[PDB]
């Protein structure tokens, strides 16, 4: 039974699906992410009003 | 979609079970 439990879910963060991830649509100072700078990247996100 | 969204105890019990079986053969032998 423990080693089920330890097995079954994994202890690793699960990995972003994507830009339609949970996080990414309530940032929060415990993950913190960040383009580079005002490059195109930019101004996608300008662009993107959502 | 876009608005409004986002996002053992048996041991013990098994135990007495055991204990309980072993406590009743205890009597069985006792009294015979």
């Amino acid at each position: 039974a423990n080693l089920a439990a330890f097995l079954v879910l994994d202890r690793p963060e699960e990995r972003i699906t994507g830009i339609n991830d949970p996080r990414l649509r309530n940032p929060s100072d415990k993950f913190i992410y960040a383009t580079v700078k005002q490059s195109s990247v930019d101004i996608y996100f300008r662009r993107q009003v959502e | 979609t876009l608005w409004l969204t986002g996002i053992d105890i048996d041991n013990m019990a098994g135990v007495f079970y055991m204990l309980a079986a072993a406590m009743a053969l205890s009597l069985i032998t006792f009294i015979w």
